[PDB]
Formats: C-alpha cells, sequence, structure tokens
RNA sequence: CUUUAAUGUUUGAUGUUCUAACGUUGACCCGUAAUCCGGGUUGCGGACAGUGUCUGGUGGGUAGUUUGACUGGGGCGGUCUCCUCCUAAAGAGUAACGGAGGAGCACGAAGGUUGGCUAAUCCUGGUCGGACAUCAGGAGGUUAGUGCAAUGGCAUAAGCCAGCUUGACUGCGAGCGUGACGGCGCGAGCAGGUGCGAAAGCAGGUCAUAGUGAUCCGGUGGUUCUGAAUGGAAGGGCCAUC
RNA sequence: UUUUGUAUAAUGGGUCAGCGACUUAUAUUCUGUAGCAAGGUUAACCGAAUAGGGGAGCCGAAGGGAAACCGAGUCUUAACU
C-alpha cells in the first residue's frame, strides 16, 4: 500500500459554553479559521483563539449584517 | 536549507548579539538595523558578523 | 559557614562571643571559619558579639536586650 | 551497607525548602536561532518536578 | 597544487592529471553500474542479501566535481 | 645594510676503505674418555646483520562481539517523526499492512503602520489582433486571489498598490488550553526604549494549522560568581550562541 | 496449573512415610507503640564489664540563590503593580 499516515489531534472547538462564569484571560474557544468572532470584553489571539478579556459570564449571539456569531462577557 | 545562520553584532562597543539567517546569494548585502541593547538599554544599530 | 540561632547566645560563657566561645559550647563544627547570627530566637542577657556578622534585623535585637557589637 | 546515591540525578536535583524538588529546563542547549524568545525567556527560570516524577526522584536520592 | 618549474613541463603535469581523472571517474562509474546491477537482482530463498554490501554501495556515491567553466565555445549572432 | 665570492668553521647527507664492538650452524688445540657447552690461536663477514623501546603498513592466522521492530506464521515487499481531510457514531479523544494528499522550507520584505483600491467569466465595438494580449462600457457579484497540500477563514478585507520605518524589541506576566511526563500553545496588563499616525490607536514577526532532535561532550563571545597557603591564573559556574 | 475459555482426548501425580521453597545482615522511608521534648541520642573505647562513664559525632529548630552573598526573607530584574 501506498498511504497510511495521519496527524495528531489537535483538540479545538468551544471550551467555556454558555452561561460560564469565566476569568479574566481564560481561553473561550479555539479555532483554525473565525468561525466565531470576537464581540464585547473580548479578545482574538493569533491562532483566532477567542480569550476572555475581563472576568464574567459568556453571551453568543447572532448580530451583524452578515449574520455572524459572536462572542461577549457579560460583566456579572 | 540554503539560509545560513548569521548575528547581528552590537556597534555600541558592548558584547551584545541577536541571530538571524539570510541568504547570501541573493541579498551579498551586509544587514544593519537600530534594534534594543538591554545592556546599554538604548537603541543602536546592529551590523551583521559572521 | 555556619549560622547562629539567636537563643544560642544564652548557652556560651560570660558573654564573649568569639568563633573559638561557640565551638567550646558546641554550637559550630571544629572547622568553622565564618558564622552569621540570624535573627530566629529571642536574647535576654547583654551578649557582646565580638567577632560575627549580624544581620540587620538581629543587630537590633541585641542592641536592644542591652548587647553590643563590634568587629 | 549505606545506599548508593544515583550520582547522575544529584546533579541535577535540588532539595527545596517542604521537600520538593527544583530542576532545569530542558530544550535551552543549543539550535537557539529558531526559538521565538517568548519561548526562551519562559524556560530560563527553574522549575518544580511534578507530582508524577516526585515517586521516581526519591527512589534516586535517599539522602538528599 | 604548488608545482616546482616552468610553465611547459607544468602544462604537461595538468594535462596528464586531468588525463588520470578521467580513468578514475570512468573506473568509477563502471564500479558503480556493476553493484547497482547486483542490487536490482533477488534475494534467492532465505538468504542474506548482504546489508553491509547494501550500506558499502551506499556510501560509494560521493558525487563528482564536474571540472565546469572550461568555456570552449561562444556565440557572436550574424549579422 | 644590499646581490653574491674564498679559505678556516661546526655539523647534515652521500660513497669508499679499515678493525677493535658484534656474528660465525669454517678450521685447529684444551677442559675430556664428550659432532653439547666453555676457553684459546686463526680465517671470513663487519659497524652491515641481529636484538630492546617507539612508530607507519599488512594481517579472518587468532580472539571478543553485533547483525532493529511492526508483520492476519517467518522471510521478501512496505512502513517508522510532523501537517490536512474521511473512517470518528453533531463536546474532546478514538484502531487497522484502512481511503486520498503534503513537510524537512521561504521572506531584510513576502514584517509593522498610514493612506488608497476590489476580483472570475461573458457580450458589443475597436490597427497589424486572432477563440483568448491592450482599450471603451454593460452583465456578472467573489464562480477571483493567498509564497508552497488540505480544511476552516478572509469585503472593516487576511486579496492588490504606494510612503515611512525595524516591535522579526529587552525584563516580566494575572489567568487558561493540552499532555503519564519531558514538554507545547494562547494571553490582557506592568517597567525601559522605539516605529507609524494629527490623534484615538496599532506593532513582542508572517490568515491559522507542517518546515523538526532531549541529555552528555566540546567550540565562540561577555561576567571577579568561585579561584585548594595568600595575590593571579588555569579550570569550573551564569547569560547569549554553534 | 496455564488460560478468553478445560470432563477435556492440554500439563503433573503408582501409593504411603520422612525432608522440601519469601530468610539473614546492614542502610533508608512510612505506620503503630514507648521514653524525653526545642531538644533527642550516643559510636569506638574505658569499665568488678547488660550498670556507670565517653557528647567525637548525627538528626532538628531558617530559608532563597549556580555562587559570592543576604536572611523571615531571598532570587529574577535597571526596578518590579
Ligand atoms: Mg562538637
Ligand atoms: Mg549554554
Ligand atoms: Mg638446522
Ligand atoms: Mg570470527
Ligand atoms: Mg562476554
Ligand atoms: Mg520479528
Ligand atoms: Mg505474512
Ligand atoms: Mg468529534
Ligand atoms: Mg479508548
Ligand atoms: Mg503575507
Ligand atoms: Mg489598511
Ligand atoms: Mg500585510
Ligand atoms: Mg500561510
Ligand atoms: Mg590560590
Ligand atoms: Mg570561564
Ligand atoms: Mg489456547
Ligand atoms: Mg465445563
Ligand atoms: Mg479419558
Ligand atoms: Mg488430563
Ligand atoms: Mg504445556
Ligand atoms: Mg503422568
Ligand atoms: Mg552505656
Ligand atoms: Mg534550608
Amino acid at each position: 500500500t501506498r498511504n497510511g499516515r495521519d496527524s495528531e489531534a489537535k483538540r479545538l472547538g468551544v471550551k467555556r459554553f454558555g452561561g460560564e462564569s469565566v476569568l479574566a484571560g481564560s481561553i473561550i474557544v479555539r479555532q483554525r479559521g473565525t468561525k466565531f468572532h470576537a464581540g464585547a470584553n473580548v479578545g482574538c489571539g493569533r491562532d483566532h483563539t477567542l480569550f476572555a478579556k475581563a472576568d464574567g459570564k459568556v453571551k453568543f449571539e447572532v448580530k451583524g449584517p452578515k449574520n455572524r456569531k459572536f462572542i461577549s462577557i457579560e460583566a456579572e | 536549507g540554503i539560509r545560513e545562520k548569521i548575528k547581528l553584532v552590537s556597534s555600541a562597543g558592548t558584547g551584545h548579539f541577536y541571530t538571524t539567517t539570510k541568504n547570501k546569494r541573493t541579498k551579498p548585502e551586509k544587514l544593519e538595523l537600530k534594534k534594543f541593547d538591554p545592556v546599554v538599554r538604548q537603541h543602536v544599530i546592529y551590523k551583521e558578523a559572521k | 559557614t555556619a549560622e547562629i540561632r539567636l537563643s544560642d547566645l544564652a548557652k556560651v560563657e560570660g558573654g564573649v562571643v568569639d568563633l573559638n566561645t561557640l565551638k567550646a559550647a558546641n554550637i559550630i563544627g571544629i572547622q568553622i571559619e565564618f558564622a552569621k547570627v540570624i535573627l530566629a530566637g529571642e536574647v535576654t542577657t547583654p551578649v557582646t558579639v565580638r567577632g560575627l556578622r549580624v544581620t540587620k534585623g538581629a543587630r537590633a535585637a541585641i542592641e536592644a536586650a542591652g548587647g553590643k557589637i563590634e568587629e | 551497607p549505606k545506599i548508593k546515591t544515583v550520582r547522575g540525578a544529584a546533579k541535577r536535583f535540588k532539595k527545596t525548602g517542604k521537600g520538593g524538588f527544583k530542576h532545569k529546563h530542558a530544550n535551552l542547549r543549543h539550535i537557539l536561532t529558531k526559538k521565538a524568545t517568548k519561548r526562551k525567556r519562559h524556560l530560563r527560570p527553574k522549575a518544580m518536578v511534578s507530582k508524577g516524577d516526585l515517586g521516581l526522584v526519591i527512589a534516586c536520592l535517599p539522602y538528599a | 597544487i604548488p608545482w616546482e618549474g616552468n610553465y611547459s613541463s607544468w602544462l604537461e603535469q595538468k594535462d596528464q592529471r586531468l588525463a588520470q581523472e578521467a580513468s578514475q571517474e570512468a573506473a568509477r562509474r563502471k564500479s558503480i553500474e556493476k553493484e547497482l546491477e547486483w542490487v536490482r537482482q533477488g534475494t534467492k530463498g532465505r538468504q542474506s542479501k548482504g546489508k553491509a554490501r547494501l550500506a558499502r554501495f551506499e556510501e560509494l556515491n560521493s558525487t563528482e566535481y564536474q571540472k565546469r567553466n572550461e568555456t570552449n565555445e561562444l556565440f557572436i549572432p550574424p549579422g
């Protein structure tokens, strides 16, 4: 045979779901492209990782003219 | 690997250097950049060397 | 090098504290050349530390108890 | 007889105040041009042996 | 190659050296192709095939620097 | 001082000659009643041969050993690390000698900022010009493009152009993700200096995920940290690095 | 007994009686118990010699740092919120 090799899993995906009370700087979702976008009180690393900028509950919304998924953090 | 390792010596007279790579074929010129020298805590021009 | 507890200063002799006065009280080894007096216990007697390297914090305790430090 | 200590493992671990051991990070001996400074700078300080490897080191150093 | 003498003798020395290197390169090619024809053979049972011989053949590709430069033709376009 | 030239002058090489070391498995005498051994006259070789130490070459004559794993039995063939997709059962993870492809780099700008711009394809008309080259206007609405595979993403563009520069900075780091560990990754903010921008701000490399190798042993530059009686030094240690 | 799995047609044993296999120094860590307790304890040796001396030493009460060094703080750092 000729094929038969793969690559190790990268363990992406949302880490803090809706309603989590997160701490400051905690990773919210790992992703390859930009599936979810950065909203209020969140940032975006070079890996397009979305990290909490301030502690509080997470909120998922579909705001935008192109119907894009945003991640924001309430101050609770 | 055609790029060879080169070091950016510090012209401030102190012994401090960065280290990068450079294609000596396409660019035979001598690099120089203004970088930071922690020894002196000032931005000085660094010139390449072996 | 060794460390001298502050409470060890009450077991030495009639008050003079040098290297030899500590090796007689079995507080440091017989090959020790330098020693330090650190703030670890409590000193009551007016001890006179002759030649040692007492710390800043322990120096205040020795003088506050009535002693005096020199070199 | 007295237990011989693993002399090789006594040149890489020091016994700290509470009873843990400290060691020096790896990956910082050569090939230092590719590595990012953020990665290099994090490796400079010392570290503490993890709970998994603590049982293995205590065996090697019976006296320290 | 520090050579003692004059130009006339050194010229002959250089030509003889070049001829010797050409002969040695031809002999090396002969050996390489013969060991290749051995490598392409089969195993013929539960026999060795000689891992040491395989390694010694793979070592025999030390590469040769063609004399190069050696310009002997120039192009002057027709007018 | 500058090119040589001569006899003295120590040696170095070379060759020839000699005897006294040395060899004699040549002859003769004695110990002796003995083709051993020793001693003595002589002949012949003779500083050669031979032996000791050091050293280069040759050396299966001899000795010690090694000659991987997976594997629908073993051998033969194929594979061994990293990246992307499916199998993977809508969190993560998940095997097979299961199905398809890539990597062992590149870039001193292809990075950072401040301005600015928006593709494919088709129709009509137009010098050599055409099925397709440049031009003009209509449709089209990203079917386009990314430094290199695939997937996710990209119009505020991450795609294209120009100006100025070196943040492809130094010391740190709240807090998280992922690993049995070694380790790997993300990160606001603080201090020092810097670039762009009028400023708000952005910049601790590149749209992201491959482009890689622990320890030991050494090499290079800095550092009174130590320096075996003391003062140095050697050698270590620490930082950068091969 | 060995195994996923044995009435297994897989192993061992003809039967009785006798023998037959986790021991003994040293060192180190943890638990129980006993004695002293910021102290505890001696080794060799002396000794009318299981008593009594001998405190050389060992562990503990202070840690940080590669080290000099500092010390309830220390290291990193030009300096650390
Ligand atoms: Mg004593
Ligand atoms: Mg180093
Ligand atoms: Mg014979
Ligand atoms: Mg043999
Ligand atoms: Mg053997
Ligand atoms: Mg096998
Ligand atoms: Mg088979
Ligand atoms: Mg899944
Ligand atoms: Mg499982
Ligand atoms: Mg780019
Ligand atoms: Mg722009
Ligand atoms: Mg760009
Ligand atoms: Mg890319
Ligand atoms: Mg000295
Ligand atoms: Mg040194
Ligand atoms: Mg079976
Ligand atoms: Mg049954
Ligand atoms: Mg039967
Ligand atoms: Mg049976
Ligand atoms: Mg059997
Ligand atoms: Mg039987
Ligand atoms: Mg007794
Ligand atoms: Mg300590």
